[PDB]
């Protein structure tokens, strides 16, 4: 298991506001583990290195949360032939 | 029990069948009565995870349907009516 | 290509279709609280019935249980399971 | 093909009056063919001999039409293993 917080089908509720920083706290165990950030239904937020920074010790940090970040988000990673997910719900 | 992610997916933002009156797509047809008087169209609907966003079409397409017009006293007609379907939806600021 | 007439007729006649109903309207004693999502999809009778003086009404119902999140002012949030009544069979009756 | 007047795709329109006679005119070539009257979506109207009469040269005769007989009606017959259909649309 890569995520520190054990999984639930049931998302963890994160409160956010437009404008202020947003942390998807999906921390992990090794720096060399690839984690996809998905937002329902079909968006992938790709780490670019300035608005979407991927920190292996914090999760994903988002500066300037627009409306496009409100909803059900999932962190995904595949380790040893198995797909792992952690769910979050953003609520303004 | 419907699992949460299905509950979510089912109400979030999507193109959903609803029944729409023909006269609401063809309002110049006042005098008469189409048969059926309402048709099934795909329409964007949802709670969008926020009461300050709403679910709007982002991609659409045309469909054509066979309908009948039963007339005042002239005689009945066949008609092919085009409508616009919602193919993709997204959440946008009100 | 062109949707044939009987398919047009059948799809709008008198049918149970999904529509979004908001949770607090099903559970008014819960107004002070918030549910996520705030609306849920239920089967509801809908249709034009072939006649301006008929309407499509439920003739049979059934319960569905749904998994939701409840957000509370000051308290911790909770996983919750709520039941709602769906329309399962519909037929045409007079106004 | 057992029916005299073919209505396979587009139904013939019959005007009906509340409480008066309504003929679904699906007459047939030989009096020996069994014919079934259906009303969409689920109804079947069996000729009982008085309220609903089957007359092979006329069609189905319904003596006191109600709102239950408004809509899409279908006469059905099977000849040599083939199902044949004629559709009527009653309107008030």
């Amino acid at each position: 298991r890569p995520f520190v917080e054990m999984y639930s089908e049931i998302p963890e509720i994160i409160h956010m506001t437009e404008g202020r920083e947003l942390v998807i706290p999906c921390r992990v165990t090794s720096p060399n583990i690839t984690v996809t950030l998905k937002k329902f239904p079909l968006d992938t937020l790709i780490p670019d290195g300035k608005r979407i920074i991927w920190d292996s010790r914090k999760g994903f940090i988002i500066s300037n949360a627009t409306y496009k970040e409100i909803g059900l988000l999932t962190c995904e990673a595949t380790v040893n032939g198995h797909l792992y997910k952690t769910n979050y719900l953003t609520h303004r | 029990v419907v699992p949460f992610q299905e509950v979510w997916g089912r109400s979030y933002c999507r193109a959903l069948e609803r029944l729409v009156d023909v006269v609401s797509e063809y309002p110049s047809e006042v005098e008469h009565m189409f048969s059926p008087s309402c048709v099934s169209l795909l329409r964007c609907t949802g709670c969008c995870g926020d009461e300050n966003l709403h679910c709007v079409p982002v991609e659409t397409a045309n469909v054509t349907m066979q309908l009948l017009k039963i007339r005042s006293g002239d005689r009945p007609s066949y008609v092919e009516l085009t409508f616009s379907q919602h193919v993709r939806c997204e959440c946008r600021p009100l």
